[PDB]
């Protein structure tokens, strides 16, 4: 009859319909490799989708995903087991060689454009005219880490234009150079800002930027990564 | 085997319980303390489910269901057949869940992002342990409780349901509906906004976070913007959750007549009670 | 800290938004910016885009509105203590089955319902079209207007369509809080119980899913916004580690994971998908099976 058509017609068009999704899924990572980072022999039932192609805005070329995959950059971890599954060591320091949940992808070394074409995150003083229009203005309180020391103060706050809302705090640092801390890790009090991930022995080797009024891509991930890196990796000096 | 950029993050800690003892992968999945403790629970309550299929005669999954101890059992043990298994089965899944949500920090912890997923998570077990634990300890049975069965827990829904009439008019049920309703229009919006800005019309290229505002506030004259629509969605599906478990533990305990019924405390309050006329005078 | 409410605000000048092929004469000028809105997402009321079928639709849909209320206050005597007591008590109900698919009816028993629904029909499709161009202004896709016709589907068969089939009005839902609730419940005991009603099923899986989905995505986003991970846009076309740390968390939690793009694929699916089911199991209820009881027993 008509209704158990319609429910078999509806169950053979679900399993199409998650076939479809799962190899949209598999457009990036894929395809699968062993530790060595040659290819795995076991790829699981799902083929790899036929490519597609994003055209980029402001001339910013294109991408085709799936593409091929690479680091581009090099992975400072050795095997602490001589079969699969097990954890890789840091060889070196975790947060100056980026590893872990110290990670930062290389993503393209310039900034987010807005719809417009401009610079997606300024510095305050170059964003006209935009002001803190409510909570407590960060501008000017002491910056202290996590081992209760104080590592610098705050001296601007970096905004999305087009989003309207504060994305870094700009952190003078003991020696007049500056760092950008994620709003997303910092506690913004009465009479400071608490920085819970990062020690203030830690706040000089926050990645440095190129530009001092605007921040790229690759520079927001190694920053991001680091920052993030210290709830694991700062944790002796947390108190 | 890894995803291409996977291995940099297989690095050691961030385990609650037993440092690097358990702190390895199998295939995709991570272990830990917490995911031994899983496999346990979630081992143990299928054997004892499929025992429990014994004894009833039957190997169909349409058929097998779990029943909670009868009533005159109150809030004590019973024999396995005649509602025990339920009663041990019940602690599994418990131990199960939360097993699964530790383990979710333990990965959190390894990967240094929020612990936001397990968090909400926690909201799912709430609603589980209202059904099977909180509401029958407060009206004095497990038998209160709804079967492990895929039809008999339907069942279940509607008898419950039917015992205070129309279930419709409990209003905190009314409430969870609501955010049930809005979450789902919000989710198809979000999907649809951030597909239509990445697969915009041929040839064009891709949109950005500004066309998405402005399509919004085109629409609607408002947009809530791609941090917002974030916490929205988290917020209306924990809300519809919450809801739900909160218009359960009212009824049977401070309410436990029919749900109709209630409205009555509107209609007969003192300045409008008696004016004749309208639908209820 | 935890990202659910901002810590600090900024404003700047009104945004008037992207230009692309939109009509400029038709966007209003912005509204006030609530500081309120703006601890949760964005302060700025407005602009907003009217044109033609945005006056239609909106004239259209109040004239739906002040039909069923005027026959609220009709009902109510025009007493405004007995109106606000009986608020959920009154209803404007279809035409009785005599008057069958008919235009007949007197506005007392029928006929004010129908101009109620030609209004709301007038209304929604007028919205469609909208969702439809002012996408097609800015260039995107039509994805929004595509998924919005899954929710008109279910509406188009619970007034329209099944209605027509059966051919009556009467087996159509009536404007009220409390009638349109008792027609629901009366739907499912007339038809033998809807919990056997196999799309009624899938359309409760996919409208939990959508809740869990929801869920998962929010909170996922949430913890990886330390990394901008809600600037999904720029992660599609140049996957950070926010992309990355998002994809492996639910690798590790359950073997398999998503892309910033193909987790909205998930997303838009999932949630047409109830009204789709939904829409389907109440097309089928009374036309093709009479009892979802009965029907189970056969299978078919
Ligand atoms: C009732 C009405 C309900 C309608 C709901 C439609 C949901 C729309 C979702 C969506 O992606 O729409 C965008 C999609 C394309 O948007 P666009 O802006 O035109 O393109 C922009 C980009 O160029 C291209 O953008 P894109 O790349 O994101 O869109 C590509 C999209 C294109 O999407 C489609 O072509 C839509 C697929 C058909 C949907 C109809 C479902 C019917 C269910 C039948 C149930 C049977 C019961 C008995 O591809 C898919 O989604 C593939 C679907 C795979 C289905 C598996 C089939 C298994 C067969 C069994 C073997 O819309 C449509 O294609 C039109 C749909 C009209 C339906 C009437
Ligand atoms: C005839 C029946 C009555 C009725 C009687 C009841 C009764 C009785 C109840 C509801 C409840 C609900 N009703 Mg009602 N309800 C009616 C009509 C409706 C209608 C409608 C359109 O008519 C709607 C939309 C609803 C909607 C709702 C929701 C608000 C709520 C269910 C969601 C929930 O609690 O999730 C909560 C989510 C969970 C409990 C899931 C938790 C998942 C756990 C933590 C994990 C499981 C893991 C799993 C085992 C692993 C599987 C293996 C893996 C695949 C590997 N009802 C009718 C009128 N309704 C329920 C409620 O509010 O519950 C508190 C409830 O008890
Ligand atoms: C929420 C209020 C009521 C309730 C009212 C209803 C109503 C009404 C319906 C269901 C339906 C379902 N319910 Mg229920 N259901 C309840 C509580 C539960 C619990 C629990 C708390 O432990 C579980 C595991 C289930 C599971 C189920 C599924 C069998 C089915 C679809 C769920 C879904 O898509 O969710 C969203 C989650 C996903 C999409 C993720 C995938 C989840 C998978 C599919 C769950 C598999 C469960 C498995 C069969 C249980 C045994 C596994 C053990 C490890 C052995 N319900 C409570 C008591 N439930 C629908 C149905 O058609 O079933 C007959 C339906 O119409
Ligand atoms: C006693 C009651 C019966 C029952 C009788 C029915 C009947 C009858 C129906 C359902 C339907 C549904 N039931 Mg049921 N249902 C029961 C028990 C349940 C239980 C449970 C026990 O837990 C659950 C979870 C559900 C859940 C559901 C949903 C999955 C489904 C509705 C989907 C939806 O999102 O529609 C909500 C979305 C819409 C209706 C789309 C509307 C879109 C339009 C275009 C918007 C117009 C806006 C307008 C202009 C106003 C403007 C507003 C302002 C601008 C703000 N039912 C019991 C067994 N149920 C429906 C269904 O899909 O059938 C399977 C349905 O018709
Ligand atoms: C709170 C908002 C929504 C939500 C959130 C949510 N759910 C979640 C999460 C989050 C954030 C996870 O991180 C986690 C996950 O991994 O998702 C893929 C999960 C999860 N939610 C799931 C399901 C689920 N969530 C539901 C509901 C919801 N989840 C809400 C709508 C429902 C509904 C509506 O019924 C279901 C069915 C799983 C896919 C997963 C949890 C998996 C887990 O805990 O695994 C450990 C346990 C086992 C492997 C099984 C052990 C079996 C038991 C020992 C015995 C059987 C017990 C059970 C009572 C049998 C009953 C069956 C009958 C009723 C049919
Ligand atoms: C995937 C299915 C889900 C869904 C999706 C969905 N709804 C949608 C859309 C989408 C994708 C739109 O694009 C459209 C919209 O504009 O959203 C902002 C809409 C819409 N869904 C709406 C409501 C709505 N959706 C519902 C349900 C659902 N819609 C499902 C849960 C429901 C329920 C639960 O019944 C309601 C009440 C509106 C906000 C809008 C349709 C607007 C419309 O047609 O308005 C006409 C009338 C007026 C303008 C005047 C109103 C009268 C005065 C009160 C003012
Ligand atoms: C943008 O970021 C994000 C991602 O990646 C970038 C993601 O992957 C995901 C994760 C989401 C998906 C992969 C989409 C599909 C998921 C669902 C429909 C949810 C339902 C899940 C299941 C049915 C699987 C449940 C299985 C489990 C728990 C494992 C049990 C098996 C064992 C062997 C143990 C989310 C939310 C996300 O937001
Ligand atoms: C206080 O006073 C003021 C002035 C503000 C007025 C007050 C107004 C009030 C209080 C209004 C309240 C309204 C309420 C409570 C309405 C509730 C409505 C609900 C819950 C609706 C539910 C479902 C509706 C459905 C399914 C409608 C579907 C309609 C269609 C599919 C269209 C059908 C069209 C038909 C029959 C006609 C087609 C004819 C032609 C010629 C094409
Ligand atoms: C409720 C539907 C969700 C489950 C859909 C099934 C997806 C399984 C995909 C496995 C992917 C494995 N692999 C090797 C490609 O990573
Ligand atoms: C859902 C839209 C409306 C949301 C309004 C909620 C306001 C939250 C206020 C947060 C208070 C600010 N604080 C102290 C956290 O910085
Ligand atoms: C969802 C509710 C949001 C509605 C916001 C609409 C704002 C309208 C702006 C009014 C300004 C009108 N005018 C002519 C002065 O530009
Ligand atoms: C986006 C795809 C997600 C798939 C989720 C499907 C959940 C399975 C629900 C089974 C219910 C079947 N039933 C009993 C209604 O016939
Ligand atoms: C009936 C709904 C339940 C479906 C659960 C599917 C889980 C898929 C697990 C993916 C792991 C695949 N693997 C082992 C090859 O990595
Ligand atoms: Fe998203």
């Amino acid at each position: 009859d008509l209704a158990s058509l319609a429910i078999y017609s509806f169950w053979i068009f679900l399993a199409g319909l998650i076939y479809y999704l799962q190899t949209e899924n598999m457009r990036e990572g894929y395809p699968l490799e062993n530790e060595d980072g040659t290819p795995a022999a076991n790829q699981g039932p799902f083929p790899l989708p036929k490519p597609k192609t994003f055209i980029l805005p402001h001339g910013r070329g294109t991408l085709t995903v799936p593409g091929p995959e690479s680091e581009d950059r090099p992975i400072a971890l050795a095997r602490t087991a001589v079969s699969e599954g097990f954890p890789h060591a840091p060889t070196g320091d975790p947060m100056k060689d980026g590893v872990g949940p110290a990670s930062w992808v290389a993503r393209r070394d310039l900034p987010e454009l807005d719809g417009h074409g401009h610079n997606k995150i300024k510095p305050m003083k170059a964003a006209a005219g935009f002001h803190v229009s409510a909570g407590k203005n960060p501008i000017g309180l002491p910056v202290r880490g996590c081992d209760l020391e104080i590592a610098g103060k705050v001296v601007d706050i970096w905004v999305d234009i087009p989003e309207q809302m504060a994305r870094f705090l700009e952190v003078e640092l003991k020696d007049g150079s500056t760092r950008l801390l994620p709003m997303q890790m910092v506690k913004v009090q009465s009479n400071r800002v608490h920085v819970n991930a990062l020690s203030s022995d830690l706040f000089a080797g926050i990645p440095t930027i190129k530009s001092p009024t605007e921040v790229t891509l690759l520079e927001e991930d190694k920053i991001c990564g680091y920052v993030a890196g210290g709830l694991m990796y700062a944790a002796p000096k947390r108190k | 085997a890894l995803l291409s950029f996977e291995r940099k993050y297989r690095v050691p800690g961030g385990t609650l319980v037993g440092g690097n003892l358990f702190d390895f992968w199998v295939g995709p999945f991570y272990v830990g303390f917490f995911g031994v403790a899983t496999f346990f629970f979630a081992a143990l309550g299928i054997i004892l489910i499929a025992w429990s299929a014994v004894l009833q005669g039957t190997w169909n999954p349409q058929l097998i269901s779990v029943y909670p101890p009868a009533l005159e059992y109150g809030l004590g043990g019973a024999p396995l057949a005649k509602g025990g298994l339920w009663q041990i089965i019940t602690i599994c899944a418990t131990g199960a869940f939360v097993s699964w949500a530790l383990r979710e920090v333990e990965i959190c912890r390894k990967l240094g992002i929020g612990y936001h997923i397990p968090f909400a998570f926690a909201f799912a077990i709430l609603a589980y342990l209202t059904l099977v634990l909180f509401r029958p300890v407060m009206m004095g049975a497990w038998g209160y409780a709804f079967p492990y069965g895929i039809w008999t827990h339907l069942d279940w829904v509607s008898n419950t349901g039917y015992t205070y009439g129309n279930f419709h008019y409990n209003p905190a049920h009314m409430i969870a509906i609501s955010f049930f309703f809005t979450n789902a229009l919000a989710l198809a919006l979000h999907g649809a906004l951030v597909l239509s800005a990445a697969n915009p019309e041929k040839g064009k290229e891709m949109r950005t976070p500004d066309h998405e505002d402005t399509f919004f506030r085109d629409l609607v004259g408002y947009s809530i913007g791609t941090l917002g629509i974030h916490r929205l969605g988290l917020l209306l599906s924990l809300s519809a959750v919450f809801f739900s478990a909160l218009c359960m533990i009212i009824t049977g305990t401070i309410w436990f007549d029919q749900w109709v019924d209630w409205w009555q405390w509107w209609v007969k309050l003192p300045w409008w009670a008696n004016i004749p006329g309208g639908i209820n005078g | 800290y935890q990202n659910i409410f901002s810590q600090v605000q900024v404003r700047g000048p009104a945004d008037l938004g992207m230009t692309e092929d939109v009509n400029l004469a038709n966007r209003s000028g912005v509204g006030p910016f609530s500081t309120l809105l703006g601890w949760f997402g964005n302060a700025q009321l407005g602009p907003i885009y009217l044109g033609s079928l945005g006056v239609l639709s909106l004239f259209s849909g109040l004239m739906w509105f002040f039909t069923i209320g005027i026959w609220f206050w009709y009902q109510a005597g025009w007493n405004p203590a007995v109106f606000l007591r009986d608020l959920f008590f009154f209803s404007l109900e279809p035409p009785a089955p005599e008057y069958g698919l008919s235009f007949a009816a007197p506005l007392k028993e029928g006929g004010l319902w129908l101009i109620a629904s030609f209004f709301m029909f007038v209304a929604v499709w007028s919205w469609w079209g909208r969702t439809y161009l002012r996408a097609q202004a800015l260039g995107m896709g039509k994805h929004t207007a595509w998924a919005f016709l899954s929710a008109i589907w279910l509406w188009m068969v619970l007034g329209f369509i099944r209605p027509i089939l059966m051919g009556s009005w009467s087996e159509a839902v009536p404007y009220g809080i409390f009638s349109h609730l008792d027609w629901t419940n009366n739907f499912s005991l007339v038809h033998g119980n809807l919990f056997y009603n196999p799309f009624h099923g899938l359309s409760i899986a996919f409208l939990y899913g959508s809740a869990l989905l929801f869920a998962m995505h929010g909170a996922t986003i949430l913890a990886v916004s330390r990394f901008g991970g809600e600037r999904e846009l720029e992660q599609i076309a140049d996957r950070g580690t926010a992309a990355e740390r998002a994809a492996l968390f639910w690798r590790w939690t359950m073997g398999f994971n998503a892309t910033m793009e193909g987790i909205h694929r998930w997303a838009i699916w999932m949630a047409v998908l109830v009204t789709l089911t939904g829409g389907i199991g109440i097309l089928l209820s009374g036309t093709v099976v009479d009892n979802w009881y009965v029907w189970g027993q056969n299978h078919g």
